[PDB]
């Protein structure tokens, strides 16, 4: 069957760039040509013992898209799941004897890795564990660029905001870097900036990079404009105000960008993007959003169904 | 019956023994290994004299043998230890300590929201020599450190 | 040509020897009481046979000797053991084990709401006997628990 | 001066015969004559890690009927608690600097012997240690039945309820068993029985002690009745309503009973003492919470003044 049958999507860096295309190609062609009973007979677990409404939405959404049959909890003291001392491990090992596949979302950071060792034959999904891997939310992002751009390789990509612990940003930074001729532009403040080892990374694949201060400075030449969310618990109120300052986009500072730029981000950007901006033909979040759809389609219809699509 | 002495000080036979050990590092192997857990004989020395100016423990476990992705292991603790097979020194290689590229079941990762810590896995943590440093990743969390921090906690 | 006298540099030294001590206890005193932490030298021998169907473990450690009531702490794990204050047999008449009325810094309170276990403190247990057990008693809960519970923690 | 001058009052039974005539010997006297001012100067710190309301406001008033101040918290879950990170190690470290004398209240048996190494010359006075020891409820008991029946020896008790779980009456039961010809009658449900090793150290000491299924059996020989209350918890529903006959007390039970007989409680006896108990002369339960503050004015003043009152 296809590359990824019956395989546990748990890490972007476990993806060869080979996997990424079919990934993607098989996103595009159920775009296209749904295929609302690809999954009839399939029973999923969306398990979010970490609650995620959007995240949440969207993979479960995928899976009806799909014709699968859902089951799940978001474990936020919602269930009564591992009062005392119940492992992680034997709730795998429970409900993956009912289910065809689970789909989760933890605190932790080695959650679905774990989940993977006492899920015998069931396929998991990694939906976020903690602050380490994010697989689908690093594939619907690629996805909108290919979309949008036409390709993956030679482009500018400027990424801003809390780019040392937006883990979304480095999950895509490295994805990206998995592509030739790509050029990065890291806007950040100083106390959230690109992390060494990612940078590490960039200059043994020789790829260019460069650290800005300010979007307009690097307008110009970008092509996916990456706006990050930058959590106001993070820094100092006061260091917030202080630097928030342009780190926040603006219609205004679109004048001269790119007939062809897209401005992402991972979703919630109340403090980041101006209403203004929704307007703009650049504004591509919500797309984005939407493209969350066919991405997980994609990936569960590659883990579950043997032949490709069509 | 061929064997010769009642000795409980220093003896020999079908069985491995660890050389060069520095000290404070002997006992610490015996329990993140649980070579004790054995049947078979085990005789150790530790404190005693090294090499005409130090110190250094001594492990001589008889009636068992060690592997190439074992002996290693001993690496990021006992690198400098020799390790001669002596069913009667029937040795092959320079058999010395090399980086193993993962070690597994001894060490703790220092990231306290690491998953490994309150479930029925074992540790397991990929190797990278560095300058003045080694850099171990967890299997689990994905995070790196440096042995100095996983050793410390 | 002779070599006459009956020695090979081996057993000689004015420190203490613990012998006869049930197997796999060996390796549980040397940690439990912390005794290869010391820089002076230390003779194990695990699983060396001594006569009768049975198991046994030795060790010894040199220019220390223990005290009267640190050997008692080797009653509950090593019943009947013997020792042998050692620069040439400084043992007293007999020394023997015997039970220590009080237990401290080894055992674990078995009772999780103890205060015991988050805290600064050491261990500390009341020694008492009754047939088929022994009575501990913890200083601080001051629940009474069967050493068979208290040492399968 | 006294015996008890300056030392920790952690556990019933670190109090010998003593001890105990000579608490009962100063509630007494401070009873008869008031000493507002005995100590005028002092500062003492009511630390209820667990709250305890009752004891709490008969502590703290002890503290000012002899006018000393009061500091202290009802950490209930509304303190800056150590967020699980700082000991109660270093919290009496840095609180026995401050006072001159603790009184604490704690979850965890043994909580006040380890404050007891921690502080400095400054002594701690056991409010209550989990399921430990509650050494002034024992005080007040005693006290109780002394002014009552004119002595602590020779005397017929009985104890209903939950002599399994209810410490309270293990602890009397010690205290009293310092004392000679004493009789006791045990009345409880199998399932909460007196436990074995109380029995052993009666037999040990020549004491009598005799089971009974009911309080009428007993009534006609009692000079204490000790009701315990019954947590429904326990026990399943079903279990607590089936056993709950009769080890619940009503005045027609009270026909028989001896002039002096005095019917004692911990209190928490909504379950236990029906209200028409109340009027007949042998309740004597809130008489006894009254004397909870002569017997802890008495630990207060031996362990911080030197000399005798009265
Ligand atoms: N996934 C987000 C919540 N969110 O925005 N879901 O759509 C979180 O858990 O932080
Ligand atoms: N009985 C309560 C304290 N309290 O307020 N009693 O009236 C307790 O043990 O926590
Ligand atoms: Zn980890
Ligand atoms: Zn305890």
């Amino acid at each position: 069957a296809n590359p990824l049958y019956q395989k546990h999507i748990i890490s972007i860096n476990d993806l060869s760039r080979d996997d990424l295309n079919l990934v993607l190609a098989t996103a595009a062609k159920l775009k296209a040509n749904p295929q609302p009973e690809l999954l009839k007979h399939k029973v999923i677990a969306s398990c979010f013992f970490e609650a995620s409404t959007r995240t949440r939405l969207s993979f479960e959404t995928s899976m009806h898209r799909l014709g699968a049959s859902v089951v799940g909890f978001s474990d936020s003291a919602n269930t009564s799941l591992g009062k005392k001392g119940e492992t992680l491990a034997d709730t795998i090992s429970v409900i993956s004897t009912y289910v065809d596949a689970i789909v989760m979302r933890h605190p932790q950071e080695g959650a679905a890795r774990l989940a993977t060792e006492f899920s015998g034959n069931v396929p998991v999904l990694n939906a976020g564990d903690g602050s380490n891997q994010h697989p689908t939310q690093t594939l619907l992002d690629l996805f909108t660029i290919q979309e949008t751009q036409g390709r993956l390789d030679n482009l500018h990509v400027a990424m801003v905001g809390d780019l040392k612990y937006g883990r979304t940003v480095h999950s895509l930074t490295q994805a990206l870097a998995k592509f030739d001729g790509n050029r990065f532009y890291f806007i950040a403040p100083d106390a959230l900036a690109m992390p060494q080892y990612i940078l590490d990374m960039l200059d043994e694949k020789g790829i260019a990079w460069s650290l800005h201060s300010s979007i307009e400075e690097v307008m110009a030449e970008v092509d996916i404009l990456y706006m990050t969310r930058v959590q106001k618990e993070r820094l100092d109120p006061s260091e917030y105000a202080n630097v928030k300052a342009q780190f926040v986009l603006r219609a205004s500072d679109l004048h001269n960008a790119k007939a062809n730029m897209k401005v992402l981000h991972p979703l919630p950007r109340v403090d980041e993007i101006a209403t203004d901006v929704d307007k703009t033909p650049h504004a591509w979040y919500f797309q984005q959003a939407g493209n969350g759809i066919f991405a997980r389609q994609a990936l569960l219809a590659l883990v579950l169904n043997r032949d490709l699509v069509l | 019956m061929t064997h010769d002495n009642k000795l409980q000080v220093e003896a020999i036979k079908r069985g491995t023994v660890i050389d060069h050990i520095p000290a404070q590092i002997g006992f610490k192997l015996l329990s993140l290994f649980k070579l004790t857990e054995t049947d078979q004989r085990i005789t150790i020395g530790l404190n005693l004299p090294s090499g005409e100016m130090g110190r250094k423990d001594l492990i001589k476990i008889e009636n068992t043998f060690l592997s190439e992705d074992q002996v290693d292991q001993l690496a990021l603790y006992a690198p400098q230890a020799t390790v001669n097979r002596i069913d009667n020194y029937e040795v092959v290689g320079k058999s010395r300590p090399s980086l193993p590229e993962r070690i597994d079941n001894v060490l703790v990762c220092p990231n306290s929201n690491c998953i490994s810590h309150a479930e029925p896995v074992s540790s397991s943590f990929a190797v990278r020599k560095r300058a003045n440093d080694i850099a171990l990743k967890c299997k689990y969390c994905e995070k790196e450190f440096s042995h100095n921090v996983v050793l410390a906690n």
